[PDB]
RNA sequence: GGCCCAUUCGGGUCUUGUAAUUGGAAUGAGUACAAUGUAAAUACCUUAACGAGGAACAAUUGGAGGGCAAGUCUGGUGCCAGCAGCCGCGGUAAUUCCAGCUCCAAUAGCGUAUAUUGGAGUAUGGUCGCAAGGCUGAAACUUAAAGGAA
């Protein structure tokens, strides 16, 4: 039981580990897409209308 | 309807029919706004319940007509307008998440 | 002379009557192009009528009356300052002085329409501490986020949802109502990262000071004796008593069919018998719809960040996740509650 | 520490308690009849109490073993329907003249069923409440105020009923401007008789004519003659007058019943005497009128409003009462005497507190 | 869909039977009721005829 | 301090909180409840509509 | 008792919402649908 | 006809919701300029180039409100906004009335700037002019360009469309181009303020100086941990305060107080209007 | 198996479907070297070097139609009908789910609002007015002689 539960614990700090690894190391804080982009609530649309 | 204009300006007196219980009804839609240029008591549509939850009283709201092209089954017959702008964001782009209200 | 007398004071009849034989001493009483602009009038009315006045009072009276009118340099003296703020003040950060109404002094229960921000990225749970800042004053409280099942009651919700507004209730100083507010998770740069901090924006709705929520109930039993619209139901109770107190009631089916609690069997002591509209299956469940008072946590913790000496860095309770990761504990599952992928025969019969 | 605002005596009982809930502060009353055959709070002001307890929420009300404390800590109005039984000491009038202040500020409306004695000597009436107190609270913005007569019932047996409705919940009191004089229209009245012989609605309405017939304005009286089971249980009689202006709107009144052993004649020509009294003493409000007006304009929005108030008006119970509003609201009074050399009136300015109706919930 | 975002027609999933009750088989809902019921009241319509 | 005091209790309350946030639900607020996760004869002391 | 209470005041509670709801429609109804016929009216007379 | 149907239009544009001023016409206080931006942006270099050019004295160290005469009848108290405070930018935008929304030219957006916008657009909206600097770090012309016309249209779906966004090439000797600093500070001085309804209904006051009233032989007695008496001085917003004391107060960021004591001073900062066509020198005033 | 027509019954037709895999080729936006250009510079002309598989180098705007739950509300002559449903029971590193539900049209454009080229009879929880009810004498009186009914 206590292994089953290291083992799930372990996937939680890697699935953290990859979050902080995602994270930027540099100090400036950029904005992201959907901010930049402003798309807001859209419904799924063909890739035949782009052109 | 109007006189003269296409849109009026009107501020939010109530929402009437909120404490009705089915969701997306007409009552449930339907908004008193006192229009500014005269002080007239009209009803207006805000187009869905979502956009009642970011129109609030007191605000300045820009009415256009509603015109219905066929006779639905639920509707409010009687009410002319609807809500088209609050707080001079419109209420389309605050329901589509690209706004905010200005407040 | 008390104003609960309410008849004011008189003198005799017989001099009234004596005074007012005669009539002569009362004969004298008897005898724009828009709205807009009509609204802007009256409002200029009001002012100049306000500055009349003011000016025909004396200087003195003019100030105990008015106060200290906005545009005058003072100087307010308090006590009672605690020690912090003097010892490690920092004259970059901002003092802000704001007078409180009467209603904000008060504390109870702020019931407020709340969503969770677009560019937030994750949504908020129910009992989970979010910094609120209402009015002049910013505290971490814990809130519950509430629905009405249709207007007929409020609900407790597991989490915010995503892309919608809903009742929220918390406990903090009151407000007027229609004020607006935000709610910001985090407020430590040890903490903030890369992802957008503002996570809630609302509006206060209601102020009170008790409501009651309540949160789903459901009592689960099992058929183990099932003839033609009579059932022997198990497991839903566990005495006779507690039967009898839930004797018709409602209960329902996974299924749809609906029945009624008749009964308290004898032996064993759980069971009852149950009426139903058609034939039930062994499969069955048999559910009743109960509700339970959920009470709103009094957690109070104002943002005091400037008597800290890193004046950054402010930190209260911590997020439920967060709690879980401190003591290594894992997330609470139930096995039954997974969905997973239902294949149907082909229903065929006799 | 709470800090309580500290009060003394009996006095003002009802009008302290109730500005303690409109600013809410919370106060100590101390002292009361401490002194006396029989110390402690009267039953009529504990049933008050309950009231208030009632019609708020969320308030904490504590009284000391002895009777000679109390502390009151406010609430959040909320209003609601709920019915209250008057005791025997007081009629109805003595509870419902505090819940006009509270009436139009609560979350949910006033609809309250008030169940004693209806008349008496000393409080108000139900003509009294219906005609003269509650036009001023449709002046300062009141528009749906009702006070029905389910019951009429006499002292001493008591046993009528009276309903009060307030559908006008506003945020906060009109700023009021009323420098000018008010002109009188005409003088209506309501002559009632309950359990006893429908001659004398007439004769008391006579008596009364004999003393207004030289008045040039109309002057009309309604006999007003409860039978059946509406009578209530003791006899009684009793007539109610009120000058309206039709321009402005005011109404200046007065009231009496009929006590064991007295001729109808007697109490039409004194009533009728005691409203031209108050007409000769009163210049834009009614003594009787004029706390209704005071609070009302204290807690008004922040703007000055005047009300034109007569020389004899001011008097012993109006200090009493601007010394308690500028202990609780620390609003004071400016007194500004009318440039017209005619007649000594003077001009009352009062700031508003900028009082708002937070109970009532937005959506 | 006019004024129907697409996250509110998102798609509510089935509930299975608990493993305790799992050697009574599977979970019946409205849908599988249904049918039960109309094969019964079909049978029963040309028993009475 | 007055407000290292304030700090004190505060903490208290956060820690409390944290127990609380953490522990187990109780069974009334868990969404559907037996008889064997309930204690024994609860439904006659506690009031439910 | 409790039973019968709790039946009693739902079915006064049901009663008044329909009453309620009624109530708005038909004054929205009748006084909007009057001035929508005026402008009608009016625009036929134009 | 068209031209009639154009001017009905433009009339309802025209109206608006009626609301009380509750501002003193005689004496207003100083609108609050509040300077807010990334952690490296120039907000400091943009205070010192602002007040170089209205009062004539450059400030080596630039901390707290700073109370500048800007035209005949209005002043200026610039407060530059710690960036990495977020309860810093909370109160800023609760009592801003102008807000220098300072952008990184060249890196663009940042997620300071987007939370102090959000901010007050649900408290209440401040006018909000933009700033964007380092132009200079670009090294083409076409991308300075492409980039100013970029973050144009994004401040635009941010802010109300029309709102500038003003551009600053680079410090040419530790302070931007005078010529620049001449044109914000028309823009500026060209602005309007309408009022906010919570600013409206409630006093408040941004704190010019703070002091320490306490007996240091009361602190030598009893120990340092003892509360202290604080005197604060400051201009008076929003509506009127109680001249009374024991009125309840807020200090954001330490807690609930009651005014024990309050007096008004003569004004350190006095518009020339109230001394007595084009703004003089002598008084052009910095406080 | 796809598609077309038709009120249904049906009829007509024939390499079509696949959110399946996989291969190399092309190059524009851009990044950017120079010269040309001009008092000087920009721009233009010319122009090496880099420049694509989620081609995330991330096109929009509108319209039509579903479907789902141990979920919610309303009306009923069981199992129904209606309105609807971001809200279910647990859970937010938690879950990989109608795979992101399907289809249509315009396309760097695309929507909305306003303007402009009667007869006969039902329904009405709206407003207003009129109502309806009690043996009479007789109420503050259980109260007479007469009747009114019987
Ligand atoms: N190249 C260039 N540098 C600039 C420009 N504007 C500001 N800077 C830089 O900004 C630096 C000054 O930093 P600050 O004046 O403190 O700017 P700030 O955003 O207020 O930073 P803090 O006060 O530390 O929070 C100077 O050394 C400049 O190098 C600009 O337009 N071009």
């Amino acid at each position: 039981k206590e292994a089953h539960k290291n083992a799930v614990i372990a996937a939680r700090e890697g699935k953290l580990a990859e979050l902080a690894e995602n994270v930027s190391g540099d100090g400036k804080r950029a904005i992201n897409y959907q901010i930049l982009k402003n798309k807001g609530l859209t419904p799924k649309r063909n890739k035949d209308n782009r052109n | 309807p109007f006189g003269g204009s296409s849109h009026a300006k009107g501020i939010v007196l109530e929402k009437l029919g909120i404490e009705s219980k089915q969701p997306n009804s007409a009552i449930r839609k339907c908004v008193r706004v006192q229009l500014i240029k005269n002080g007239k008591k009209v009803t207006a549509f805000v187009p869905n319940d979502g956009c009642l939850n970011f129109v609030d009283e007191n605000d300045e709201v820009l009415l256009a007509g509603f015109g219905r092209k066929g006779k639905a089954k639920g509707d409010i017959p009687g009410v002319r307008f609807k809500v088209v702008k609050v707080s001079g964001v419109s209420l389309l782009a605050l329901w589509k998440e690209k706004k905010e209200k200005p407040r | 002379v008390d104003l609960e007398k309410f008849v004011p004071y008189f003198d005799t009849f017989e001099k009234l009557a004596k005074k007012w034989k005669s009539v002569d001493a009362i004969k004298e009483r008897f005898l724009y192009d828009t709205w807009y602009e009509l609204q802007k009038a009256k409002i200029s009315k009001q002012l100049e009528i306000n500055n009349i006045e003011y000016q025909e009072m004396t200087p003195e009276q003019r100030q105990r009356i008015e106060g200290f009118k906005a545009g005058s340099y003072v100087r307010i003296v308090f006590e009672k300052v605690p020690m912090e703020f003097v010892k490690n003040f920092n004259p970059k950060f901002p003092i802000v002085m704001g007078g409180l109404l009467p209603t904000e002094i008060k504390f109870g229960i702020v019931k407020a329409r709340l969503r969770r921000h677009r560019w937030h990225k994750k949504i908020l749970k129910t009992n989970d501490p979010l910094v609120l800042s209402l009015g002049w004053r910013r505290f971490q409280t814990l809130p519950i986020y509430t629905t009405t099942d249709s207007r007929t009651r409020t609900r407790m919700l597991k989490y915010t949802p995503e892309h919608t507004y809903c009742n929220a209730a918390f406990y903090g100083p009151l407000c007027s109502p229609n004020t607006p507010f935000c709610g910001v998770q985090i407020v430590a740069n040890s903490d903030t990262g890369n992802g957008f901090r503002i996570a809630a924006t609302g509006i206060v709705e209601e102020i009170d000071v008790n409501i009651e929520i309540v949160k789903k109930l459901k009592l689960v039993g099992f058929p183990y004796k099932i003839f033609k619209n009579t059932a022997f139901i198990k497991d839903m109770f566990s005495s006779a008593m507690e039967v009898a107190r839930f004797e018709g009631a409602q209960i329902k089916t996974v299924s749809g069919i609906r029945g009624e609690i008749k009964r308290a069997l004898s032996k064993p002591e759980g069971h009852y018998r149950a009426a139903f509209e058609d034939k039930i299956l062994m499969s069955d469940i048999v559910i009743l719809r109960s509700w339970y008072p959920v009470r709103v946590k009094k957690f109070y913790n104002p943002v005091t960040s400037l008597l800290l000496k890193e004046k950054t860095e402010w930190k209260g309770l911590r997020l439920t996740g967060q709690i879980r990761a401190a003591m290594n504990l894992e997330t609470p599952s139930n096995p039954d509650s997974a969905y997973h992928k239902i294949e149907r025969v082909e229903r065929h019969f006799n | 520490a709470p800090k309580y605002t500290t009060f003394q005596g009996s006095q003002n009982f009802r009008l302290r308690i109730v500005l303690a809930t409109l600013s809410g502060k919370p106060i100590k009353i101390e002292k009361i009849r401490s002194g006396d055959l029989n110390p402690g709070l009267k039953d009529y002001e504990v049933s008050f109490l309950r009231l208030i307890e009632s019609v708020t929420n969320g308030s904490v009300i504590e009284i000391s073993y002895t009777g000679t404390t109390v502390i009151y800590r406010p609430g959040i109005i909320v209003g609601g329907a709920s019915t209250h039984i008057c005791p025997s000491s007081k009629p109805v009038g003595y509870f419902v003249e505090p819940m006009l202040y509270l009436a139009p500020f609560s979350k949910k409306k006033f609809s309250i069923l008030f169940k004693g004695i209806t008349a008496s000597h000393n409080d108000a009436g139900i003509e009294a409440i219906k005609w003269g107190l509650m036009p001023v609270m449709e002046k300062f913005g009141v528009r749906e105020c009702a006070l029905h007569t389910l019951k009429r019932g006499s002292p001493p047996l008591g046993g009528g009923e009276v309903h009060l409705v307030v559908d006008s919940l506003i945020a906060q009191p009109i700023t009021m401007h009323e420098i000018d004089r008010p002109i009188i229209s005409s003088i209506t009245g309501v002559a009632y008789s309950t359990r006893v012989s429908p001659s004398l609605v007439n004769r008391m309405i006579d008596g009364a004519k004999k003393v207004l017939k030289n008045l040039q304005c109309e002057v009309n009286i309604t006999a007003d003659v409860w039978r059946g089971e509406n009578s209530g249980k003791s006899p009684g009689w009793g007539i109610t007058l009120v000058a309206q202006s039709k321009q402005k709107g005011w109404s200046y009144f007065a009231e009496d019943i009929g006590d064991a052993g007295s001729i109808p004649e007697e109490l039409g020509e004194k009533v009728a005497c005691q409203l031209l009294e108050e007409i000769s003493k009163s210049a834009a409000v009614g003594r009787n009128q004029l706390p209704l007006a005071i609070v009302y304009m204290v807690i008004g929005k922040e703007d000055i409003g005047r009300l034109r108030i007569n020389k004899e008006q001011i008097d012993e119970r109006f200090i009493i009462l601007l010394r308690d509003i500028k202990k609780i609201f620390n609003t004071e009074v400016f007194l500004k005497p009318v440039d017209e050399a005619d007649n000594e009136d003077m001009i009352a300015t009062i700031k508003g507190i900028g009082f708002t109706n937070t109970s009532k919930k937005i959506a | 869909a006019k004024l129907v975002h697409d996250v509110q027609k998102k798609q509510h999933r089935e509930r299975s039977q608990l493993t305790s009750r799992s050697r009574y088989g599977f979970l019946e809902k409205h849908k599988d009721y249904v049918k039960r019921a109309q094969d019964f009241h079909r049978k029963q319509s040309t028993l009475k005829v | 301090s007055s407000f290292e005091k304030q700090q004190i209790e505060i903490r208290k309350q956060i820690e409390q909180l944290e127990n609380e946030a953490v522990a187990e639900k109780k069974w009334s607020l868990k969404g559907e409840v037996k008889a064997k996760d309930r204690p024994e004869d609860a439904l006659l002391t506690e009031e439910l509509e | 008792f409790e039973a019968r209470q709790r039946i009693e005041e739902k079915n006064k509670e049901s009663s008044d919402y329909h009453a309620k709801m009624a109530h708005i429609v038909n004054t929205i109804n009748t006084e909007e649908g009057a001035e929508k016929n005026k402008y009608e009216r009016e625009r036929k007379l134009r | 006809a068209r031209t009639m149907q154009r001017s009905s239009d433009v009339n309802e544009r025209k109206l608006h919701v009626p609301m009380v001023d509750r501002t003193p016409e005689d004496d207003p206080p100083p609108f609050i300029v509040a300077v807010v931006g990334p952690p490296g942006t120039g907000k400091t270099t943009l205070i010192r180039s602002l007040v170089r050019r209205m009062t004539k004295s450059t400030l080596n160290d630039i901390q707290g409100p700073i109370t500048v005469v800007s035209g005949k009848h209005r002043r200026l108290t610039f407060l530059e906004c710690p960036a990495d405070d977020l309860n810093a930018m909370i109160d800023i935008a609760k009592i801003a009335d102008l807000v220098l929304l300072l952008i990184d030219g060249n890196f663009g957006f940042e997620m300071e700037t987007m939370e102090f916008l959000n901010i007050a657009q649900h408290h209440g909206m401040p006018r909000v002019l933009g700033v964007a600097t380092h132009l200079d770090l670009f090294k083409s012309q076409s991308t300075l360009r492409a980039s100013k016309k970029r973050l144009k249209h994004r401040f635009w779906t941010e802010v109300y469309q029309g709102a500038k966004l003003f551009y600053l090439s680079g410090v040419i000797n530790g302070r931007y181009p005078d010529r620049e600093i001449l044109n914000l500070s028309r823009f500026i001085s060209v602005m309007k303020f309408r009022p906010l309804k919570w600013r409206n209904e409630h006093p408040y006051m941004l704190a010019d100086r703070f002091t320490d009233l306490t007996h240091p032989e009361l602190i030598e007695t009893q120990g340092l941990q003892i509360d202290r008496k604080v005197a604060i001085y400051g201009y008076l917003h929003g509506t009127p305060l109680p001249s009374a004391p024991g009125t309840r107060v807020h200090i954001a960021g330490v807690g609930d107080f009651s005014v024990a004591q309050i007096e008004k001073l003569p004004d350190p900062c006095p518009t020339p209007f109230y001394q007595q066509k084009r703004l003089d020198d002598k008084d052009k005033l910095i406080y």
